């Protein structure tokens, strides 16, 4: 006598939004948003060098914690909060543009500056940088007056770059605790180091004075730096407090910098990375970390975003 | 949904019916049978798959840090930043709020929409030999046995074969 | 619309009609008769309403100054905040126009569609007991009196009890 | 004989915008672009603080204006433009960053430094800065030589940061109006200021020479700030020229910060807040000021984009 | 499409069809015959037109550079520049590709349905006077020739002419 | 007997995407991402200032280079590769700032400081900067002292603004390439060169020192600028080492700035530009360039994205 047509349903269906409801119920659905974290930087198939103690920048200065990355290679850079980028205390003018371009390098490759002296010390060291007794920054060398009290003689130091790439070059103002400590090791009188190149032009005084003791020591270094292009030339005329670059840094090619707490594990492959690990998913949306870095889903502030993938759920 | 056959005319659907998402429930003298329609479960399931493959998709854009945890940057540009950040994550949680309803409203009256296709497809096959019950059900005055009904899901009933003594059955 | 009913087989609607939506009037032999129909007046409403409820919101989300109207913050910074406010500007502005053009453009064909899903409840209420006028008018062969149009309005109507008299008036 | 489905219609619609049209006319709709606004601060339920005179970093350092202002406590707080910092000339060197901090802060708490002196007069004074006569910063001290002409003693203070939270430290080099006055206040020679902890470096020296008179004064004093960390020390050694912190800084929280031209009123409640007053709105967007901060409505171009809330109009 | 007669009930397109988007072709006495329909083909052609109208714009926003591609900016501030004009590329990319997925699903339902009205319109007309092929075409029972075909067309077909005789040879 | 309904087709349509599909076959199509480059500035109906070899910020100072632009009026500001600030060698502090101001000025206007000298050399002049023999900055001043060696005296000139809109300021600090070289200009002793406004406060010393020969030249001159608002004084006091400012410049109003490789067209009119020219279209989005500039369409990622202006193609 008939026939009657109709469609599937299911006992208990998953509930999504739409444009004029909140709550409707379908017989299937899927979330759009990921929540899921590897606590782990998965690091398979990648060029990884994860820095420990080692900070960024003391890459390139060379304290002692840093001496097994001065010449680095890698896809893919881990900075850690234990690391430092400095042995006897001070800091990068202009540190954070320098970590972003050391982050995206590649790595970096050395090359001496050729720098000879000659009627000067060469060999400043202290108890901050220690390897086996003390020492200093090993790219980096600390240049004194011959003997205690004696008058720096004015030098200076030229450096042109042969490369077909951008030289990084780094140099350091040394800063005594006192104005006293300062004659002893480079002679009286106002010190003023000059640095010039066709880019760029600056000048530096040293800044003796009491400072609370860090690493034991209440004296500083200022770590300054410059882009020299290709076949371009740099000149360092100086009174003294300067502590002079040993190498110029060249960058390897492209990578990518995070920082984390978590392990490194090299049995797991993801491109979106932040400092609790790694999100791995194919999911448009991400609500677990909003600085995750790399090729990431987007950040999202919702925690769940069901998409229907079945028609709406009617049972009797 | 806009066609108003699912939660529309047909009161419920059947939770008995798991080879497909539409089907056809009969009743003759042999007895009541159920079935699923391959075609129009079939053409649901690839437009809800092709909208997953378009959505289940991840950029090769990369980003890198331009700021950090360990040693904060100078506060006036971590300001602009955090700002910025914030900005960006306004737009992208409205874009996927809209997204996926506007998604939703149209799957589910996709749904909707292919069962009222599979009605009026079936309706048109037997023409005068039945009648519309309304609530998804057409009665057939010729008595219509399972090798008649495998004809109707099959698209190959004859609907003159059984005219004559449907139409004087009026 | 979509649907093709309102602007559409209807000529045009009913500045009478102040109970609902949508409704029906009647001529028969006691006169003529309008009135609402609270279902499909019903469904509409509450879907309008569902939507605003999505769009009249605003977001937990706080935005601090980072610049200033008083002391004009360095112009490099000042141009990079003042280029990003206009880029979000742009996408919002975008996001508004779009949003409210989607909305409306469904807003339309749900309303268009809630007409239609009612007419043909009715037609098939009366199955072969009435014909299509086309202009959104069901002619009735058997005379139907106040109470069998309340029972159609009710969904109560029985096509059964009418449908000897009106097959035979064809 | 018969039966006629319809729908209902209006006189006069209201027109809106579709994917495929414009000026559709539909039978009700509503607006989602605010345009009115309020023009106050409105401020119910919350603790404000409306600066007026003071200027919001004038509440560390201390001018007559701010005194009542050196300890506030605040949600919601309001600079005017009449407000300043300053009584005697000058500036703050990273001002705004430090507006930002101080916007947010929710007030903040004093406590002193703990600084003494001895052999110097410790109470200089301006007719700029007047409280009764002529006076200085409340939170400040204006170290000078005892007498006229006479050396300043090269001295060195220190302050330990024994709180759980972060302290906000002052302290403002004085640049004289020419060398001679320079001389008169500090003694001759020239003056370094050093300042140092252990996250922070940096040095000073004063420049004495002609300036235009503002508040009758062609002298200035630059202010300069950091933020001492939980449990770190800050060391202040100097020449002269200084001047010195009588007390630190602690913020006591969290609020909001706004610039504006319009009064305060406690009888009216909102989030989102511009110079011009108040937008108090459920809509989505807002065609108001594209400055807003808050809690607010998302600014858009546009001056009305109407949501239909109807279906179409269609009368005979 | 959502409607179900372009690539539905109807098998294929007419590449002979030059005069519009749609049609009828009909046989009888005096031979085949094809036409464009005015109405539904104007009603298709000014939608896809206003949505070109709409999205076929640009702002009147103007915006300046913010760097330098002779001399590069300082490279923290140039990082924020990048990693912003990124976050908008991401987003503008976004945006044009769910617009355009959006309209042209849109636009292809709004075809189907464009045709789903038109055939049900003519339906109508008929009345009693002809049955559902379900290929898109209407058998008529009373022979008809061109001069009743130009009255389908024009809309001025009177069913109750031909009634009784279509009737009787239901 | 019968009568049929039906839609067109085409033999061949054309592929669009859709939210549910890729690739689906349509009648007729357009594109939404412009691809098309002219590869020209057109610049029909526009004021146009096409740099060449002056520099933007040379507009203001007055090197050779740019001795026709000293005064220029613009709607389009063109900038090229080959152009230069400088004869002789140097730099400007905050310099993409003032590009940025000047980009968007409409042109400058000039007015001289009005200042007179006495008992100093005014004219000094080098072969970096030549207009038929040895020249300087046009807008400058190479103040010296009368003959080699001597002192100079230290001097206070001052400039107040009578204009209702703010004047840019200019003034510069000369490095000699020697410290002895530094003496035989403006006699020995360590030079302080002062400014100040009412908004403004600053300070500078010269840094004599070996760079690499620039044009010849291993000195530099470094440029500073402020703007000076209206009814305010801005004075100088200086030792030396100092090139003062001849004139002060005004801007006329509002232009548009862009840097590009290609040639001006007059015969072509657009309002979105880039280094390799103008994008004219009526298109939304664009893949040609993501730093376009002026009014242009969103720049997008994809290379194609057809937008469907017909029903789907089914041909037999
Ligand atoms: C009254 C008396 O004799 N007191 C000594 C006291 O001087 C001594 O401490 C010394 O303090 C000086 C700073 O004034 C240095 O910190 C000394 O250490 C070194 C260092 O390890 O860094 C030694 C090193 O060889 C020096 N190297 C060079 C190249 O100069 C450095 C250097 O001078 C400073 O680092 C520059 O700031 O200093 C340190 O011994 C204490 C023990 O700490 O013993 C008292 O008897
Ligand atoms: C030729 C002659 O006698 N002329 C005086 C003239 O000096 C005097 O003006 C004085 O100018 C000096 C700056 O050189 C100060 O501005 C004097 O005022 C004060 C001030 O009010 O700020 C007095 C105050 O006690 C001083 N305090 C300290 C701690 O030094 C300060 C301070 O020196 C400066 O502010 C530092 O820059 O200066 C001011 O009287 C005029 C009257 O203005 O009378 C002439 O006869
Ligand atoms: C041992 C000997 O005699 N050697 C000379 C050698 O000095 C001379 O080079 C001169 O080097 C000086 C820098 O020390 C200048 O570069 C000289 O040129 C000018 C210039 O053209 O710029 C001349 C100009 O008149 C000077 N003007 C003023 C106002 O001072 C400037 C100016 O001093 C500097 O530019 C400031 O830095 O210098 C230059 O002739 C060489 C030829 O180069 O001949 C040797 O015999
Ligand atoms: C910008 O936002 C980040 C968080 O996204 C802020 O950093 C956090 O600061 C809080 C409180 O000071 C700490 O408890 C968190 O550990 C920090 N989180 C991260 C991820 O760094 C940062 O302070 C904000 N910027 C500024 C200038 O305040
Ligand atoms: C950034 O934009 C703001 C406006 O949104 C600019 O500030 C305005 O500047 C004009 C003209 O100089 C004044 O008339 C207005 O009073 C200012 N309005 C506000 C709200 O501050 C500002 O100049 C722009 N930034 C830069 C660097 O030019
Ligand atoms: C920001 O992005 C631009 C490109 O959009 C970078 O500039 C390019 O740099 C590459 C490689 O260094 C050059 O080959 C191109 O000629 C540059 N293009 C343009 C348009 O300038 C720029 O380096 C990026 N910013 C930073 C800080 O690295
Ligand atoms: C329902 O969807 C989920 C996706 O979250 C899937 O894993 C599951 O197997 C699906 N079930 C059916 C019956 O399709
Ligand atoms: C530097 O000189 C070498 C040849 O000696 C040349 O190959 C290279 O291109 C030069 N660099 C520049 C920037 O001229
Ligand atoms: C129409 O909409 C407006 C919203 O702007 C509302 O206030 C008004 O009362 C509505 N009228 C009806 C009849 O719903
Ligand atoms: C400072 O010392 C106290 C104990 O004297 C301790 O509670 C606090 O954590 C210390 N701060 C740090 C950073 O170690
Ligand atoms: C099809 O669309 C294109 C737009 O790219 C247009 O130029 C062409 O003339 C159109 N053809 C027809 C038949 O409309
Ligand atoms: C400068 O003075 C003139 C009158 O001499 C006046 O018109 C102008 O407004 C003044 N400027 C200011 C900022 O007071």
């Amino acid at each position: 006598d008939k026939i009657c047509l109709g469609h599937h349903a299911v006992s208990n269906g998953t509930k999504v939004n739409t444009l004029t409801e909140r709550g409707v119920e379908v017989v299937n659905a899927t979330e759009t948003v990921e929540r899921t974290n590897v606590p782990r930087i998965c690091s398979k198939g990648k060029r990884t060098v994860d820095l420990g103690q080692c900070g960024l920048l003391g890459t390139i200065t060379g304290p002692p914690q840093c001496d097994q990355f001065l010449e680095f290679s890698a896809d893919l850079i881990i900075e850690r909060r234990e690391g430092s980028d400095v042995c006897y205390p001070g800091k990068f003018v202009n540190e954070e543009a320098l970590r972003q371009i050391l982050r995206e390098s590649g790595g970096i490759d050395k090359e001496t500056m050729g720098f000879t002296y000659s009627g000067i010390r060469t060999n400043g060291a202290t108890s901050a940088c220690r390897r086996s007794g003390s020492s200093f920054y090993a790219e980096m060398k600390w240049l004194l007056s011959n003997t205690d009290n004696a008058a720096f003689p004015q030098m200076t130091k030229s450096y042109k770059n042969t490369r077909k790439d951008p030289a990084l070059i780094i140099w350091g103002i040394h800063h005594s605790g006192s104005t006293t400590e300062q004659t002893k090791l480079y002679g009286s009188g106002n010190k003023l180091i000059t640095v010039g190149s066709s880019n760029y032009q600056q000048s530096f005084v040293p800044s003796p004075g009491a400072r609370p003791q860090v690493n034991g020591q209440s004296g500083r270094i200022d770590f300054h730096w410059l882009m020299l292009n290709p076949n371009d030339t740099v000149t360092f005329s100086f009174n003294g407090a300067f502590i002079a670059p040993d190498r110029a840094s060249f960058l390897r090619g492209k990578s990518m910098g995070i920082q984390s707490s978590v392990q490194v594990d090299a049995n797991c492959e993801g491109d979106c990375y932040h400092s609790g690990g790694t999100i791995i998913s194919n999911l448009p949306f991400q609500n677990i970390n909003s600085r995750a870095v790399g090729k990431c889903p987007r950040y999202v502030k919702q925690e769940s975003l069901m998409l229907a993938t079945g028609m709406k759920n009617v049972p009797e | 949904g806009l066609f108003g056959a699912i939660a529309g005319f047909i009161e419920n659907g059947w939770e008995g019916l798991i080879d497909g998402w539409y089907g056809f429930r009969h009743q003759n003298a042999q007895g009541e049978g159920t079935a699923a329609d391959y075609k129009s479960t079939q053409s649901a399931i690839d437009q809800i798959t092709g909208k997953l493959n378009r959505l289940i998709e991840k950029t090769n854009q990369q980003f890198e840090l331009i700021d950090n945890e360990f040693t904060e940057v100078e506060k006036q540009i971590g300001n602009v930043i955090n700002w910025t950040r914030d900005s960006m994550t306004e737009v992208w949680s409205y874009n996927a709020e809209l997204l996926v309803a506007m998604e939703n409203q149209h799957t589910i009256d996709l749904a909707d929409s292919e069962m009222n296709k599979l009605y009026e497809r079936v309706k048109r096959q037997l023409r005068e030999n039945a009648e519309e019950d309304g609530t998804g059900c057409f009665e057939i005055f010729h008595k219509c046995d399972d090798d008649c009904m495998a004809s109707i899901r099959n698209n190959t009933y004859d609907h003159s074969r059984y005219r004559e003594e449907a139409m004087q059955n009026r």
